[PDB]
């Protein structure tokens, strides 16, 4: 009653099985590669029923070595990964084989990674502030707890530091549990993100699954899903707050993509899977607060191309509470981080959540900034003299606003040298409000770049001269 | 320094265009040595039994493809049921029974829609409604049964129709004690088809009539005083029932058909020339021996081998052709 | 004039050597074949990936398998295949021949030297898609590899295990860069220490042949050779050696990876391969994707560069650096295959034609082009000279364009000129370790504020001259020490 | 130089090698032979 | 019979079913029969693709109009083959290798097939000898390689040709030995125009002509660049001659492929190009080449599509060339000729180790200007150089008159302009333009520096416009 490969292209498997024997649509199935210098174990899972018995199988590990004809073995059930406080302090991949102790955790209890989200009804909106002591975070794209977070930007932008950044500033002290998935990125991040947790004592409180970019498109699949299982395990079992960091959420809509024709599928815009929206819909939607359960998500979007009218990380947008945007022209001035504090936003950013002052202070902000965007090419083509006193005025307090926005992160340290700096988010807003008031004018714009608070401001422009 | 360096690179170039010219013109005149010296039949016959001899020594081992697994399933258990039922019936009844599916499998290659609407109890009402006296009772009987199982595509219906025609025709040979005859025969005529490819291209286009061809083959190969009806008749019923096809591989696939009935497998050997009766008898056993199941073995003739044999069986050949063995030789000389 | 041993004793030694077993095996058929693609029919126990033997000893891959047939690639000569010919299970993976004997030679994918120098002794053999190691088999990125360029090792450090992509349009300075990076760890291989020396492999994709021969003559003159492999597809070779060439540098390089020694390798360039890849797939009539891309051209170029790694100590602690180069077209770096790569690297170093033509040579343009692993694959005195080097200059740049004023402007645009100015370099003048430490060391300490600024340049070569003439305890002491003590620093 | 050092290897190299065709000729025979017995699996006279 | 039979026919690509065991081989030249009086003819049939059940795709070499189903075919056991020898020069030549001039001649010469490897990477020797041609932007900022590869890019209409005949004259024509003139989908006119100028000049004896053009099938299209490159092999590898291969224009050769590949089935790459489009471009231009003491120095036109260098084509092209001259309608439009564009044509033997010290800094300086200036259009394409200040008025008023004396009255413009050309030694244009970016010449006016040779003809110029140099 065991199935048989019939065809192989790359990561998709085609499996013949007895009649009344079909596994059913997502089962596990597993078959053997016996070559020596290749041998292992392949765990496919049911993509699609092709009829006459046949079913399209999706693979997690290289298929090389395969060869048709070979058994394949239905487990009958989905992957399943270990859940439990048992996972914590360890790295898993996608299904849920411990890497650091091989063998740990298979006695766990072990939960499906296909899930429903939860009940519309049991979803309550979550506004309340995460306060991160990063000036442009905290006072433009204020983040929510329980809310789900995304930094959106292009490749090499600053997404991973920052991530990494608000990794140090929430993480460290948080009371409840922490999940990182390492979805399709460097395998040297992952070691190095494993190393640090470690060093900062995090890792006993963190459970790290890891799918990197060297692996078969369904183990970029799936490994999401695994991560999102057991965070899913913390929040509605062990009724614990948990902070959910996946990194990069691109690359399960990308690994889904490469697939997609394999399969059989018609492509739809852009090259991508026409069953795009609905895929990121299920996964994003599982990843959520509860009523009464918290999980605060942090995902890494990257924007391919830097086009954010590109429909991945378009698509991805509707899910998310708050966005930072990293712009590529922002990391090419040497602003870091690399935030665009013109499309980036908040849902919490109101009146009624953050109160009058911050909500006056931010808008005012967004407005100099605009109008300096909108100056710019008059600026660069015509020069400065050729504007208005009052815009002259506002140009100077925008590039000053603008270096303030930018600041030394503690994970950055690694790139400057320079140790980093929290910022209380009343003396963000007050730095701010001052800003926007012109009282900083006396000083170089240049005082104003890779500081913190206020007195790292009188320090700089110290440094250069000029008094605060 | 550099105008040293290109001197030797140019003098080593030289020296290896040399030593290649000295490697082909060896390989050549070593070719043409072994072609006069394997002249000798002696030396084939010392050639057959070294091969023969290898074969021996070489240790052996453990180890309808086209068909799905529903065709697969619903033609064995047609294949049982036939083996089962008819095995009692008189030869005359064969005959009768062979003549009649053939018939029923031409009918059902004419029209197409009764076959696609029959491959997805009430099948077998509609089979005595339809030709409950065209055909008779054990014809009938064994139309009923195949249509009672489910197929892949249609087309697996006229295949297994045409199936239990070609197993009714080898039970009246077997019956009337000449499989054998039934076999060389289908073998010799596959062989003379393969050597004439424009003969065996022309009666393979389905679009011209079954019958002019059918007449074709009977007043060029099929009739003539040398062939045996069985297989004159079986073969016609097969070239008449062609969907393409070329008819080498119809002939070859109904030797294949006829050995599998009688429980061995076929084994094409190449060779030079023909070997002696204590050669085919040693090269039988230590096939037998090597499949764990007796093989027969057909004999193909060509000088080209120079000696050796080429047995093939499975898609898989063991090759002791001394001209391989020379090709290889000559691609070893770097 | 001849030693008459070889060219005569050859034949017999290869005829005591033809064995010639016999060997049961299963046999396919080729049922159609064009353009450097062929089915076989058969075959049941063929692997995917397994290498088929064709007639005439033409090479392939089984990459399709369904129940029909299976489609293969043709390693070359594939006027040769026809309709019927017989092919053979190799019952082996991809794979290549491996060891030190590979150093100084020209070999094609598939391991055979071109450089028709002779034989080629292999230590082992190795398949090409052996998995990559994994998270718990590496350690971070802490060894310098020195480029020799100051723009590169002051603002976009390489590490050993680091992949640093190289992408910019044609004629940018691309292979000017990796073949100085090359040719700078001669000083490292004449220490015979396996911790300091680098072993290079070049694999050239697509590439006209002169051009790689002018590359090989470039690593002679400059004693490269002696530690560097060149693996060549030139453009006259079969698609599927155009796409398997990096495969092969990369497992030659494995090879020493894993036997703790450190690996550079450069891949020129993998927007060829894409592009063989694609035709490989076009021909085979996988559906395209973007571009007519494959689905699974990232997949490709990922499990590539995910094999230059940094072992751990457990795993002797060996290295691959990838170096990676992609051409552009007219600048844009929203394409398809610059954007996976870019999104593959350990960063990018993005050279302009703009930037070129303006003297700013290597073409570096420091705003967009990053080192993901920074500080830690410097030396301490870089990182001090060398701190903020980078966003000093971005800042510059912006400044710049922005002036078309105050005082500290006028300073920073100053300032920025005269590093501007420091970082040009020559081509095939690399510079050690402690000179690009004493350059950098002037022009962000502000030596350089009282110079000219078309003088700089001069002014720098002539104090490094200087240093070199007397005061060398300067140079000494960071090259030992590796930091430039407060001491040295006031000297 | 160097052109006519290449010129006059050429001439000789040429030489060389025409000497080295000539002379090899005798032992190619036995290479032949050998092959054949060889490739037969017994020792062949001629 | 060991005969096949037309099955299919589509346009030039014909399927022909054979016996099994008589398939011919890939690259075999097969003859078909055209009946039908107005085009009754021999139809050569190139071996493609081998399709399986004994049958081949074949590209036909004319046009396959009138041809039947189930005609007979006929493989003649080998590729398509061209004479060679001494004797191809002074003749002009088809795809096939039939004489056009003398119909019938040649066929006693020894035949090559058109089909072979390119030399063993071994035999590869790299060329950096610059090929001085007397043209000043291309001996100052491109300079030419002898022995090595040269490629003229550009638009429709932008000189490509007229460079190409520019470069006969002033390379060809002192030329101790072979030419090959390779016309690959041009207009015939320019190929009889051609002709006759060579018999005129006296150059044709020492050159061999093969022309397959626009109007042809593109099997024809893309297979006469192979019979030029096997007649420019033979003088290469069987004679020891020096060869001037020249080729215009292999985009074509590219673009037969494209539609070939169309008809045969394949799936289009990107553009709509074929799949493989960088291999047969990399076999074709890597048969062309200099081995080690065997000299071709190649001139190939390649035609750019609407103008986009991002065409997969000659993106492709790039790759195989040791200098390039990418003509720019930019230029083109301001009447400067040659229309090279300075800053995107290219030189691998621009180096100092080869030209020197002072060709190098003085090439390395025009292009800096020019860079300098063309980043600046911005501004003065809204402003005008007023608001520039003194150091860029400077620089864009020396940019200007050094983009106008990179133009030079070429000797195949004669026939357009009615001037005669110059020619500028190497020299001479390096102290020229060395003053120039000094600034010895601001003075004068910008038309004095165009369409002149040498400092002689500028001195000459300004006095006529009323300057003095
Ligand atoms: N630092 C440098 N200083 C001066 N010239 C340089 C420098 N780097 C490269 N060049 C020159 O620039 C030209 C282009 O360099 P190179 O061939 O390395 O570039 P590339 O991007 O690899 O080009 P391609 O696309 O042709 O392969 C060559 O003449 C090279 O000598
Ligand atoms: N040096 C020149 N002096 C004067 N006119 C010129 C010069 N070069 C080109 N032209 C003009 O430009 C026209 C185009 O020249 P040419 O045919 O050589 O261009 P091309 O790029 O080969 O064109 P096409 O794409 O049509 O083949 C010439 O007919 C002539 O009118
Ligand atoms: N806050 C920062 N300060 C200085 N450099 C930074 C900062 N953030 C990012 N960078 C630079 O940009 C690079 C890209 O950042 P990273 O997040 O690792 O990539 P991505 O944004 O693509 O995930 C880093 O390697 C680093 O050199
Ligand atoms: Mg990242
Ligand atoms: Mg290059
Ligand atoms: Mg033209």
């Amino acid at each position: 009653t065991a199935g048989r490969v019939v065809r192989i292209t790359g990561p998709v498997v085609d499996v013949e099985f007895p009649r009344g024997s079909v596994p059913e649509l997502f089962n596990a199935l597993h078959a053997e590669i016996t070559f020596g210098a290749l041998a292992k174990t392949l765990t496919l899972e049911v993509a699609q029923h092709l009829g006459d018995s046949l079913v399209r199988c999706i693979s997690m590990q290289p298929t090389d070595g395969l060869v048709r004809g070979v058994e394949v073995t239905d487990t009958g059930a989905s992957i399943s990964v270990p859940v439990g406080d048992g996972v914590k302090g360890h790295v898993f991949n996608a299904l849920g084989d411990c890497l650091d102790d091989p063998g740990y955790g298979k006695d766990f209890e072990h939960w499906s990674i296909h899930r429903k989200p939860p009940a519309f009804s049991d979803l309550e909106p979550r506004t309340e502030m995460l306060e991160t002591g990063l000036k442009v975070v905290d006072l433009l794209t204020p983040y929510v707890r329980g809310g789900k977070i995304a930094l959106f930007g292009g490749a090499g932008v600053g997404k991973t530091v920052l991530i990494q950044e608000m990794i140090n500033r929430i993480a460290r002290n948080f009371g409840g549990t922490s999940v990182f998935a390492g979805v399709g990125e460097r395998t040297r991040e992952g070691n190095d993100l494993w190393v640090e947790l470690a060093d900062a004592n995090v890792l006993k409180d963190t459970a790290l699954v890891f799918g990197q970019m060297d692996e078969p498109p369904g183990t970029r699949m799936r490994v999401a899903l695994s991560a999102l299982t057991m965070a899913e395990f913390f929040r509605d079992e062990q009724g614990q707050d948990v902070l959910l960091f996946i990194d990069n959420i691109f690359r399960f809509t990308q690994a889904g993509s490469e697939v997609s024709t394999l399969l059989g599928r018609m492509p739809s815009a852009v090259g991508y899977q026409p069953t795009l929206a609905d895929e990121m819909g299920e996964l994003q939607e599982r990843i959520t607060s509860t009523r009464g359960r918290s999980i605060t998500s942090m995902q890494a979007v990257y924007v391919p191309a830097d086009d954010y009218t590109d429909p991945a990380p378009a698509t991805t947008f509707a899910h998310l509470d708050a966005t930072t945007e990293l712009s590529r022209a922002v990391f090419s001035k040497g602003i870091f981080p690399a935030v665009d504090p013109l499309a980036s936003s908040s849902t919490i950013l109101d009146p009624a959540i953050v109160g009058d002052e911050h909500y006056r202070v931010a808008q005012e902000v967004i407005r100099i900034l605009q109008r300096y965007k909108d100056l710019q090419d008059i600026i660069a083509i015509l020069g400065i003299d050729e504007l208005s006193e009052e815009d002259k005025q506002l140009v100077n307090r925008a590039r000053r606003i603008e270096r303030f926005l930018s600041q030394n992160m503690m994970a950055a340290e690694q790139f400057t040298g320079q140790p980093g700096s929290t910022v209380p988010l009343k003396e963000t807003i007050e730095a701010f409000d001052k800003l926007t008031k012109g009282e900083f004018d006396h000083l170089p714009e240049q005082a104003f770049f890779l500081i913190g608070g206020l007195d790292d401001l009188a320090k700089k422009a110290e440094s250069l001269g000029a008094k605060l | 320094a550099q105008g040293a360096q290109q001197i030797q690179l140019m003098r080593q170039q030289l020296i290896r265009q040399l030593r290649t010219g000295l490697g082909a013109e060896a390989v050549n005149k070593a070719a043409e040595i072994v072609r006069a010296h394997v002249a000798d039949p002696q030396a084939q016959s010392a050639t057959v039994d070294r091969f023969l001899s290898e074969l021996e020594q070489m240790a052996p081992s453990s180890v309808t493809s086209r068909l799905r697994a529903a065709s697969r399933q619903s033609l064995a258990a047609l294949v049982e049921k036939f083996d089962s039922v008819a095995g009692g019936l008189d030869a005359d009844g064969l005959t009768n029974l062979a003549d009649e599916l053939a018939s029923v499998a031409k009918l059902l290659l004419s029209e197409t829609a009764l076959n696609k609407h029959l491959a997805e109890a009430p099948k077998v009402r509609l089979l005595e409604r339809l030709l409950s006296d065209k055909v008779s009772a054990t014809t009938l009987d064994l139309l009923r049964t195949a249509v009672s199982n489910r197929w892949s595509t249609e087309s697996n219906l006229i295949d297994a129709v045409e199936h239990t025609a070609r197993l009714a025709l080898l039970k009246r040979a077997e019956i009337a004690g000449e499989v054998d005859e039934v076999e060389e025969q289908l073998f010799r005529f596959g062989r003379v088809l393969d050597a004439e490819p424009r003969l065996s291209a022309l009666l393979s286009d389905y679009t011209t009539p079954a019958e002019g061809r059918v007449a074709l083959l009977d007043k060029a190969l099929t009739g003539r005083p040398g062939v045996n009806q069985t297989a004159a008749a079986l073969l016609s019923q097969t070239v008449g029932l062609l969907r393409g096809e070329r008819a080498d591989e119809a002939v070859i696939d109904l030797a294949e058909l006829a050995v599998s009935r009688r429980g061995e497998v076929v084994a094409h050997v190449s060779a030079a020339a023909e070997l002696s009766d204590a050669q085919r008898t040693r090269l039988t056993e230590v096939l037998s021996r090597i499949y764990g199941r007796p093989v027969s073995v057909q004999l193909h003739v060509d000088p080209e081998l120079l000696g050796g044999l080429s047995i093939t069986v499975g898609d898989e050949v063991i090759d002791g052709s001394i001209a391989s063995r020379l090709a290889a030789a000559q691609t070893g000389l770097p | 004039t001849i030693s008459a041993a070889d060219i005569e004793g050859a034949i017999e030694d290869y005829v005591s050597s033809f064995s010639a077993d016999t060997e049961r095996e299963e046999i396919g058929t080729v049922i159609d074949a064009g353009d450097g693609i062929a089915h076989v029919e058969g075959l049941p126990s063929v692997m995917t990936q397994e290498l088929l033997e064709f007639p005439g000893g033409v090479l392939g891959v089984a990459l399709n398998l369904d129940e029909h047939s299976v489609g293969a690639v043709i390693l070359g000569e594939f006027e040769k295949i026809e309709e019927g010919q017989q092919v053979k299970r190799t019952g082996e993976v991809l794979s290549v021949p491996v060891g030190d004997a590979f150093l100084g030679r020209v070999v094609n994918p598939l391991g055979q030297p071109i450089d028709g120098q002779g034989d080629i002794a292999a230590e082992t053999r190795r398949a090409l898609e052996l998995q990559a190691p994994s998270v718990v088999q590496r350690q971070s990125v802490s060894e310098p590899l020195q480029t020799g360029i100051k723009a590169i090792d002051a603002m976009t450090p390489i590490g050993r295990g680091q992949r640093q992509l190289i992408i910019g349009d044609r004629k940018t300075g691309k292979t000017a860069v990796c073949v100085d990076t090359i040719l700078n760890q001669r000083e490292a291989w004449l220490t015979g220490d396996p911790k300091q020396q680098v072993r290079c492999v070049y694999v050239a994709i697509g590439q006209k042949g002169t051009t790689i021969a002018s590359v090989k003559r470039a690593l002679e003159e400059g004693g490269a050779m002696e530690y560097t492999t060149i693996v060549a597809a030139p453009a006259s070779d079969a698609a599927g050696f155009k796409w398997l060439a990096p495969y092969t540098g990369s497992a030659i390089g494995q090879h020493w990876m894993y036997n703790g020694k450190h690996v550079l390798i450069v891949f020129d360039d993998l927007s060829k391969q894409a592009d063989a890849y694609r035709a490989i797939s076009l021909l085979l009539r996988r559906p395209p994707g973007r571009e007519a891309f494959p689905g699974d051209v990232f997949y490709l170029h990922s499990r590539l560069l995910e094999r230059c790694a940094k072992l751990s100590d457990e795993l002797g602690g060996g290295s691959m650096t990838g170096l990676p180069i992609i051409e552009t077209k007219a600048n844009d770096i929203s394409a398809f295959i610059p954007t996976n790569v870019i999104s593959i690297t350990d960063g990018q170093c993005f050279l302009e034609s703009d930037l070129f033509n303006q003297g700013v040579r290597p073409a570096i343009n420091v705003g967009v082009s990053v080192s993901r692993v920074g500080g830690a694959a410097q030396i301490k005195a870089m990182k001090e000279v060398a701190g903020s080097l980078r966003l000093d200059l971005s800042q510059y740049r912006e400044l710049e364009a922005f002036a078309a004023l105050d005082a500290a402007s006028k300073a920073q645009l100053d300032r920025g000129a005269r590093l501007v100015e420091l970082l040009k370099q020559p081509q095939y003048s690399p510079l050690a370790v402690e000179e690009q430490v004493v350059a950098i060391f002037l022009g962000t300490q502000g030596h350089l504020d009282s110079v000219p600024v078309e003088d700089v340049q001069r002014f720098e070569s002539e104090l490094l001259e200087h240093v070199k003439a007397s005061h060398s305890d300067i140079f000494d002491g960071i090259r030992e020490t590796k930091k430039l003590s407060e001491e040295a620093e006031e000297k | 130089e160097v052109a006519q050092t290449l010129t006059q290897a050429d001439q000789q190299l040429s030489a060389q090698g025409d000497q080295v065709r000539s002379g090899l000729e005798s032992s190619v025979d036995g290479l032949s032979a050998k092959l054949a017995s060889r490739i037969l699996g017994v020792d062949v006279n001629s």
